[PDB]
């Protein structure tokens, strides 16, 4: 979304109340995260707590491993509720953006003020706390959805093009899953058909081998600030933490069937944090429930059985596929009755163009026959 | 759909290209530019006479001397420099007057 | 008036996908064609047998 | 000689001269003007980036104690190998 | 890449396309400048500069 | 206070008029260089310590575990001692931006503070000098401008074989 | 010293603006190997091996606008300087080298230590590693030197031959009207043949040298690429 | 907020200077947008007429520049050095004398290294002025 | 054919001999520009761009331009 | 060329098997392993840690080809002359009777 004066006024008016609300949310989220971190350190697996090293097979660069460095706390409901987890995730996003802004301010002293003016003129990178009314929150959500639309297609195309150019599926079912994975949101994708793509891509690329450019595109699509990007293991850590929290909340909801009892707005927010339900689509409860059930089905029974989610890259592609709107087409079909090269009519045809028209026109067969006969006669005379 | 080359304006695309596509090359280019302007940005008068002119240095008018004369006149006039000061001449003003009367 | 092709090409190029040939995808999709009536009959018979069993 | 002269740029338009001292001093004045305001603390990375490397280079130059002679960078004649002055 | 275009079969056809007309004009200039130089620089009345030994590029570049 | 903005002009002038550099000023600059090196060393030690403290447990086990390159016996003893010391207590082992900040911000702050205060110390030292450089520094801090050709204006000391210019 | 000058491409820039205001396909490329690095299917690389395509294409365009058009008399190669070419090659080569080094994967350099464990480490393998580390920089220097010298020599030869041809054509054409016309005709035919041969040789050599210039960079890149197999 | 980062933010109407732009595009497209106009890395087209038209024009303007701007300097230097060493001394001559001198310079250029050396080497016993004539 | 390095393109035949033999040629429908069409000289009857302007006339025009360029100073010399 | 896999802990030969310039530096000579460069090279090769030999070399070359080369060329100290112009330590001191300006206060 582009900046505007109205949004600038809105953010300037709500700047200090927004900061105060952000501080209160910071205290609350610090408490929640302290609880979660204590539980992880106490009951977490040895590899997860010790931060086991997983190196790539080509350049031996360490990155988070989905199996080892990600752990689902099935018993987190005792200490932390679902709403607390959602609050923590939202605060994590807001805190990331605020931390980047504060780092810029500290680095550049008082020279960041005009850049701050640019920042407050757009809702893309402002915290949710700056919105004090429903309309402001709706506009902020619209800006976030616009950024997601802007970013996701690049990530999807990167993944699909790299895989298709450097590899092909093994069997027909994998082919169908791969083809249906990257369909536009206007059609409904069956998670059962699409799931094998996860194993296929695990064969191709895991979350531990994700490239830095693809990571940048993903972070753009997740409304995660990317500047300064730095090494790939920082925003990678952010992504891992966010999706670990999301998986814990998803396990809690699936086990306790909270989504059925979840209200309409809370359900919409829950889907939105999973990048499943844009607000501009004006989805009803039926569609939200369908998408959430499809997401749970894609996670698969193994998620509940052992807390193991499918490949994170494929999961991100699948969820972001809802932001891959059909390519725009505006204009009545009658426009196809016009002509594009009328301005050349005055130039006419030169000798070469006339020759080409004569040779390849409706008389082409006659000219070909005459030419071939003449050439044959000349060749016979030569011999 | 959004694409950097088609949607962004030229300056924005330039910054993106040289910051997230070819940043190391830009850094090396800046390093080399700094080196060139720090060590290869001087030309002595003799070097200019030898190679600095297309057909050769026109000694019959010595434009370098005129250029330096204009430079020094401008500096003296603007900065209000007393070229008769003993440090410039190595002798007192009275000695300078004595020399002028002598020669 | 063929927006899907435009978007895919532009996105592929903007993500460093300069190459214009996709032998693997073509190999996967080259032999695709609408089936003949007899082939449809055979497929329907197979489906009916599967459903019955 | 003449064939060698054909490998020169053919669109030279203007040449400008400036002493190292003068433009270095002007650059220092600009840097001081932009780094002077109170809203840029001395501990900011920008200020250190501006000042520390220059200070280090100048200190290295001052500390230098070389047994050989380095001819003036901006002499009138530097083409004579047997006349460093 | 030299793939196609109008190609006159002989000289008389160079007037069948404006581009080749300009080309033949240029060729005429090119080839006719040489006889002009022959006539001008081998003329009977052409005289070497008396002061030619006063200065030369050979002493300048030396 | 921003001493670098004042001191840059003085340093440039000294480089331009380095001939009048007394041995005292040379010693001052050598001490400044030595203190810069010391600050670099201490900042690097702090950075290494912070990195080691925040290192992951598995990373520490791999680094300070078998095999031993030399296998002398002292190497293994030292590695085991360090590994036990690090793994005994609980350590905050962040990753990503957090580790970057923790390891860098303290180091940058320390290095910058030490360098700034050493620059102030050098300014004081040059103020206390009784040479032409000290006089130039005092005049710069008084009038705010650098007075070039000062050594010849006040007739600073010259070698016995070069005093003819002052003969006026 | 600040010299203000202009490149000799303004007319070519005008032509590019005129003829490329609308899209056109490209199917012939001087260095096509920058697009097809992998030939065995199921091999893929996590490194940005296709980052060099844009620079390769732009360099080819720039050097072709300069060198190929330099065959036209009085056309100027504005960039024809040894140290300028050194700066260009330094930029490209060192940028890619620092991209590989910033990866902070020391094992990537294991192949520098040539030979096997059988060879003496200190007296054979270490010397070979030294020589190869030197050879990288020598490859950079050789690339830039070759590019400079080819053009310099070709244009020197062209200028000298053209001067000789002008001299004989102007000051000895009258022999056509004389009894020794046959010798002049033979010499003129030989000169025409030589003119054509030199122009063809230079045309081919310019493109070939651009190909080699890009291939050296691509070889640098390939020397440190590792391909994973799909499963 | 001050300036847009998107090219979609138009500064003019779609019909601004439509006609001249269409004429310019017609000029561009007629010969270039053809199947046989296959470029080699965008620099070498496939249309013969493009070569036939562009090579002569390039040569013509380059030669005009070289003759009226570059070699003129050498010609003037020769005239000045050989006829007094000052511009006024040359201007003291008539136009015909200057023409003679410049044509002799052209002769020297044409001879280059493949011609008699008496044009710049004074044979012993020659009565013509030497190098110290004006000194 | 060729004019220096420029070679005249030739259309590849598309019809087989059997089909070709069954083709009836009617030059009455052909344009006047291309009648008795010859692959070795397809532009023999092509109209001139300018009526009465021959190739030799343009060649002579260029030669005259060269002569002017080389001889104008001889008749109207100018001082330095 | 091909992918590199680090050796397992059990695949690494013992230190005693490594050879130095003259011979193995076994018991009573272990502390000499630190000083023997060839022994360290052989140990690194045996442990597949060849980069310790290659990385320092290449980087060094780069450092010379990039930053130190020009520094030496432009600012390096050449060989001293036979007759040396030592400093008399007479320049710089203020003249007698000069009244230096007061220090800041
Ligand atoms: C005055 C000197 C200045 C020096 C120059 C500085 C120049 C600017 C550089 C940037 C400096 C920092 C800017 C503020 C950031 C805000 C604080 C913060 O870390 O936020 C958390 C957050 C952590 O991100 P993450 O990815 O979630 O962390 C992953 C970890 O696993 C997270 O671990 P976890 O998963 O276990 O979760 C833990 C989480 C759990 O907690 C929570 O969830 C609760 C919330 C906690 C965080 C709250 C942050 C709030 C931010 C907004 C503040 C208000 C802004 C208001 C603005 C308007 C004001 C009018 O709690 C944390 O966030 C703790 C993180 C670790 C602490 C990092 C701080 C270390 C430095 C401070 C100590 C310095 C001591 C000096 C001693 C000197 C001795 C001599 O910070 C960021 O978003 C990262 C920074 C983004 C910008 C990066 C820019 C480049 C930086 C390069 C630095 C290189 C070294 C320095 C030299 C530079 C030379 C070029
Ligand atoms: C046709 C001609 C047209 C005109 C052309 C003009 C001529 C241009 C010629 C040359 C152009 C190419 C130059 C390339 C250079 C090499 C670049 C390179 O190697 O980059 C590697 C690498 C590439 O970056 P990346 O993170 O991988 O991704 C870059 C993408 O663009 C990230 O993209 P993304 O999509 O992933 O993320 C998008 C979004 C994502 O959203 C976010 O990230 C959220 C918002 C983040 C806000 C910023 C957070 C910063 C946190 C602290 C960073 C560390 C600070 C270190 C300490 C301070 C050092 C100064 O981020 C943003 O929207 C960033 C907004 C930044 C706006 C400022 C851009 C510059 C405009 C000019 C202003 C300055 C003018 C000075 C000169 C004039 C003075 C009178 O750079 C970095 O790692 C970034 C380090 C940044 C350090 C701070 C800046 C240092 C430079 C000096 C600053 C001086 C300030 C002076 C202030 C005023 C004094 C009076
Ligand atoms: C990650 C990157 C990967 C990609 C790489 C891509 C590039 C390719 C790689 C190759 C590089 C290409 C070059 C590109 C251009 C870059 C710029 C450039 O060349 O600038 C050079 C440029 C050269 O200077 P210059 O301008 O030519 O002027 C020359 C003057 O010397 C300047 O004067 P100054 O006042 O600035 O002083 C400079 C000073 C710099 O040094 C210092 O200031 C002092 C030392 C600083 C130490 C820093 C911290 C180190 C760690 C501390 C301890 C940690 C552990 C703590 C716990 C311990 C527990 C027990 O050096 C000296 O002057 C020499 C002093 C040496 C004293 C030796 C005394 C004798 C006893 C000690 C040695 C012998 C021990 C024998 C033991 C035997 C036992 C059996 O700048 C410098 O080198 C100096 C300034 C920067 C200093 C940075 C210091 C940190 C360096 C990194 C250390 C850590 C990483 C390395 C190890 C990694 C292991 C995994
Ligand atoms: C205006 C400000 C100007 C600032 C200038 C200073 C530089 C820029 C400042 C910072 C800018 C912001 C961005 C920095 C890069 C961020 C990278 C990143 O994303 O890291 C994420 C990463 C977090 O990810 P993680 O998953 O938690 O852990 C990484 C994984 O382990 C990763 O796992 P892995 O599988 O990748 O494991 C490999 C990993 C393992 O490494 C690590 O990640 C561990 C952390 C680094 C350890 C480094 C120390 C190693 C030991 C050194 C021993 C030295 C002994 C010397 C003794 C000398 C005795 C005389 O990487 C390595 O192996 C690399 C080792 C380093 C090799 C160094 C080679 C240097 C060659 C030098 C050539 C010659 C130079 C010239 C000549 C000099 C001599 C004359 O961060 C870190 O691990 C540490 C980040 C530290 C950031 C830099 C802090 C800067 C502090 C500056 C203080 C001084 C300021 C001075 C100001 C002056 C006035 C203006
Ligand atoms: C003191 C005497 C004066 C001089 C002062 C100089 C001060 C110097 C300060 C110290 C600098 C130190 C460092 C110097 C390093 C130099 C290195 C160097 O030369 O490298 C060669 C290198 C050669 O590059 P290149 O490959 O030839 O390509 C560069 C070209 O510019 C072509 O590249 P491109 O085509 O890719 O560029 C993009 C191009 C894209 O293409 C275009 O846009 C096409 C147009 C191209 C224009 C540029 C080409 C210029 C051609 C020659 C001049 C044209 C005629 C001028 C007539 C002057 C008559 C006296 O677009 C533009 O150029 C944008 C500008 C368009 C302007 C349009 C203006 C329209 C006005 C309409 C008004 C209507 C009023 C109606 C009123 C009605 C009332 C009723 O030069 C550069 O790269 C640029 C060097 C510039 C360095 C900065 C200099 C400082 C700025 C000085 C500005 C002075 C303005 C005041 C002048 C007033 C008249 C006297
Ligand atoms: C007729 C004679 C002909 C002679 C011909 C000789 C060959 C000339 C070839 C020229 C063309 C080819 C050029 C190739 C490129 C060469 C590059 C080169 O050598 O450059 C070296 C030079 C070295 O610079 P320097 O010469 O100013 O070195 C300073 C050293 N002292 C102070 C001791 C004198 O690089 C530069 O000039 C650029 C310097 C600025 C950019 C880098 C800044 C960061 C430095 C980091 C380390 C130090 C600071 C601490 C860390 C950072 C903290 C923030
Ligand atoms: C931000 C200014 C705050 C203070 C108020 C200054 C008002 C000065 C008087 C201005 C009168 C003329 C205004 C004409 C309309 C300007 C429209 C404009 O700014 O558009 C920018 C437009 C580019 O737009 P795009 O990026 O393509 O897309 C825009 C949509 N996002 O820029 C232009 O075309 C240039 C227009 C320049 C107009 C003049 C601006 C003058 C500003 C001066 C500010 C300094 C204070 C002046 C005080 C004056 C007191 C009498
Ligand atoms: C957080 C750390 C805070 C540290 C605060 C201060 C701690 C107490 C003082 C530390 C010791 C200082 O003592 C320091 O000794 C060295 C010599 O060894 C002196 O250095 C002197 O001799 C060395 C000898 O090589 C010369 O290179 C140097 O040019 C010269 O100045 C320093 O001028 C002096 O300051």
């Amino acid at each position: 979304m582009q900046g505007s004066w109205s949004v600038l006024k809105k953010n300037c008016s709500n700047f200090f109340p927004g900061l105060l609300a952000f501080a209160q949310q910071t205290q609350e989220a610090y408490g929640i995260w302290l609880r979660i971190y204590n539980r992880q350190q106490k009951y977490g697996p040895t590899d997860f707590v010790e931060q086991s090293e997983t190196f790539s097979p080509d350049y031996h660069k360490r990155f988070h491993s989905q199996d080892k460095n990600m752990w689902v706390d099935k018993e987190l409901c005792t200490e932390v509720s679902q709403k607390e987890v959602a609050r923590l995730m939202t605060y994590k996003l807001d805190m990331w953006r605020m931390a980047h802004c504060a780092g810029a301010l500290l680095a550049t002293g008082g020279y960041a003020i005009p850049f701050g003016l640019f920042w407050l003129a757009n809702d893309t990178w402002v915290p949710s706390s700056f919105n004090l009314t429903g309309e402001e929150l709706r506009a902020w959500r619209e800006a976030q959805d616009l950024y997601r639309y802007r970013s996701a297609p690049s990530y999807l195309t990167d993944t699909k093009w790299h895989f298709d150019f450097h590899a092909y599926p093994w069997n027909e079912t994998q082919e169908r899953a791969w083809d249906d994975l990257f369909e536009k949101n206007d059609v409904r994708r069956d998670p059962k058909v699409v799931r094998p793509a996860a194993e296929m891509y695990d064969g191709f690329i895991k979350f531990e081998l994700i490239r830095r450019k693809s990571l940048r595109h993903l972070c753009r699509s997740m409304n995660i600030p990317t500047f300064p990007m730095l090494a790939r293991l920082c925003n990678g850590t952010r992504v891992r933490d966010y999706w670990n929290l999301a998986w814990c909340e998803d396990y809690m909801v699936i086990t306790q069937r909270l989504h059925e009892s979840m209200t309409d707005e809370e359900l919409y927010d829950y889907a939105w944090r999973r990048y499943l339900a844009p607000y501009d689509k004006n989805l009803n409860r039926e569609q939200l429930m369908e998408r959430v059930e499809d997401y749970f089905e894609f996670l698969g029974p193994d998620f509940v059985a052992h807390g193991k989610a499918p490949n994170l890259v494929i999961l991100t592609n699948y969820v972001l596929g809802y932001y891959n709107d059909p390519a725009y087409l505006e204009g009545d079909i009658s426009e196809l009755d016009k002509n594009d090269y009328d301005h050349l009519a005055s130039w006419g045809k030169d000798a070469f163009l006339r020759r080409l028209e004569f040779e390849n026109g409706p008389l082409r067969d006659q000219v070909e026959a005459h030419t071939q006969r003449l050439l044959a006669e000349r060749a016979a005379i030569a011999k | 759909v959004y694409t950097r080359w088609k949607c962004d304006r030229l300056p924005v695309f330039q910054l993106k290209l040289f910051t997230q596509e070819y940043p190391m090359h830009a850094a090396v280019g800046i390093f080399t530019i700094i080196f060139l302007w720090k060590h290869m940005s001087h030309c002595s008068e003799e070097t200019e006479r030898k190679y600095g002119w297309w057909a050769g240095y026109p000694y019959w008018r010595d434009p370098i001397a005129r250029r330096n004369e204009t430079k020094y006149k401008q500096m003296i006039i603007n900065n209000d420099v007393d070229i008769t000061h003993p440090k410039w001449t190595g002798c007192s003003v009275e000695q300078l007057e004595e020399l002028s009367r002598v020669v | 008036w063929c927006p899907e092709v435009r978007d895919r090409a532009e996105l592929e190029v903007d993500i460093t996908g300069w190459q214009w040939w996709s032998p693997l995808e073509e190999r996967r999709l080259l032999p695709v064609r609408l089936r003949s009536v007899n082939e449809v009959r055979e497929i329907m018979s197979k489906t009916q047998a599967k459903k019955s069993a | 000689s003449n064939p060698a002269d054909h490998f020169r740029p053919n669109l030279k338009a203007l040449t400008l001269y400036a002493e190292r001292q003068h433009y270095v001093d002007r650059w220092l004045h600009v840097k001081e003007r932009w780094l002077a305001p109170w809203y840029l603390p001395w501990w900011s990375p920008l200020f250190q980036l501006g000042t520390w490397y220059s200070q280090r280079s100048r200190n290295l130059f001052l500390v230098e104690n070389h047994l050989s002679y380095r001819p003036y960078k901006f002499r009138r004649n530097d083409e004579d190998r047997n006349n460093p002055y | 890449m030299l793939l196609g275009g109008f190609v006159p079969r002989r000289f008389s056809q160079f007037n069948r396309d404006p581009c080749w007309m300009f080309f033949i004009f240029s060729v005429g200039f090119w080839l006719g400048e040489y006889p002009a130089m022959m006539i001008k620089y081998n003329a009977r009345d052409l005289v070497y500069d008396p002061h030619r030994y006063v200065w030369s590029h050979h002493d300048d570049h030396h | 206070t921003k001493y670098e903005l004042k001191m840059q002009y003085f340093d440039e002038w000294m480089i331009r008029w380095r001939k009048f550099q007394t041995e005292s000023d040379w010693e001052i600059e050598k001490g400044r260089q030595w203190w810069r090196r010391f600050n670099m060393a201490v900042s690097g030690a702090l950075f290494c310590g912070l990195v080691l403290y925040t290192s992951g447990t598995a990373t520490l086990k791999r680094q300070y575990g078998l095999p031993h390159f030399f296998d002398i016996g002292v190497d293994g003893q030292a590695k085991e001692t360090m590994l036990k010391t690090l793994t005994s207590r609980w350590r905050y082992t962040p990753q990503g931006y957090g580790r970057v900040l923790i390891t860098g911000v303290p180091t940058y702050i320390l290095f910058v503070t030490l360098e700034h205060y050493r620059e102030r110390r050098r300014m004081q030292q040059y103020l206390q000098q009784n040479t032409v450089f000290g006089e130039q520094m005092r005049r710069l801090l008084s009038t705010g401008k650098i007075e070039e050709y000062l050594p010849v204006n006040i007739k600073a000391t010259l070698p016995a074989s070069q005093q003819a210019i002052y003969n006026y | 010293m600040f010299l203000f000058f202009f490149c000799d491409l303004f007319w070519l820039r005008l032509l590019l603006c005129m003829y490329y205001c609308v899209w056109s396909r490209l199917c012939f490329i001087v260095y096509f190997n920058c697009l097809m690095l992998i030939f065995d299917f199921l091999l893929f690389c996590l490194f940005d091996l296709y980052l060099f395509v844009g620079l390769c294409l732009f360099l080819l365009l720039w050097f072709m606008l300069f060198n190929l058009y330099s065959l036209i008399l009085y056309y100027c190669i504005t960039y024809l300087n040894l140290y300028l070419l050194f700066c260009i090659v330094f930029l490209l080569y060192i940028a890619f080298l620092f991209l590989f080094c910033f990866l902070c994967d020391f094992f990537l350099f294991n192949n520098l230590l040539v030979g096997d464990s059988f060879m003496d480490v200190f007296f054979i393998r270490f010397l070979l590693c030294f020589l190869e580390c030197f050879s990288l920089l020598c490859r950079c220097l050789s690339t830039f030197l070759r590019l400079f010298c080819n053009l310099l020599s070709s244009h020197f030869l062209l200028l000298m031959f053209f001067d000789f041809f002008y001299f004989i054509f102007v000051f000895f054409f009258y022999g056509v009207f004389c009894y020794w016309f046959i010798l002049f005709i033979f010499v003129f035919c030989f000169c025409l043949l030589f003119y054509v041969f030199l122009y063809l040789l230079d045309l081919f050599a310019a493109i070939l040298q651009l190909f080699i210039f890009c291939n050296m960079i691509l070889q640098l890149i390939m020397d440190f690429l590792l391909f994973l197999l799909f499963v | 907020v001050l300036f847009s980062t998107y090219r979609s933010s138009r500064l003019v109407s779609k019909e601004f200077l439509h006609g001249p732009v269409m004429r310019f595009r017609a000029l561009g497209e007629y010969y270039f947008q053809r199947a046989w106009n296959g470029t080699l890395n965008w620099a070498l087209p496939g249309e013969y007429r493009l070569y036939a038209v562009m090579i002569p024009f390039i040569y013509f303007y380059h030669r005009w520049h070289n003759d009226h701007t570059l070699d003129r300097d050498h010609v003037e230097k020769a005239m000045i050095m050989r006829w007094g060493g000052t511009l006024e001394d040359v201007r003291k001559l008539s136009a015909k004398d200057q023409l003679r001198v410049r044509c002799f310079t052209d002769i020297e250029k044409l001879y280059s290294a493949y011609g008699p050396k008496d044009t710049y080497l004074q044979p012993p016993g020659d009565t013509l002025p030497g190098k110290d004539f004006y000194r | 054919y060729n004019m220096l390095v420029f070679r005249d393109p030739k259309r590849r035949p598309q019809l087989s001999e059997e089909e070709r033999a069954k083709v009836v040629v009617n030059q009455a429908e052909w344009p006047e520009e291309f009648k008795d069409f010859d692959p070795d000289d397809p532009y023999k009857n092509s109209p001139e761009i300018i009526k009465g302007m021959s190739s030799w006339n343009l060649f002579l025009w260029g030669v005259e331009c060269a002569f002017i360029y080389q001889f104008y100073e001889l008749v109207f010399p100018k001082s330095i | 060329g091909e992918l590199f896999v680090r050796p397992k802990l059990e695949e690494i030969p013992p230190a005693d098997q490594c050879r130095g310039f003259f011979g193995p530096l076994n018991d009573s000579l272990k502390f000499l392993r630190l000083l023997d460069i060839k022994w360290m090279m052989n140990r690194a090769v045996a442990m597949r840690r060849e980069y310790l030999i290659a990385t320092p070399t290449l980087f060094t070359f780069i450092w010379m080809f990039t930053w130190k080369g020009a520094v030496i060329y432009f600012w390096g100290d050449r060989a001293p002359p036979r007759r040396m112009d030592w400093n008399t330590e007479e320049t710089g001191r203020l003249p007698l009777g000069f009244k230096p300006t007061p220090a800041p206060l």
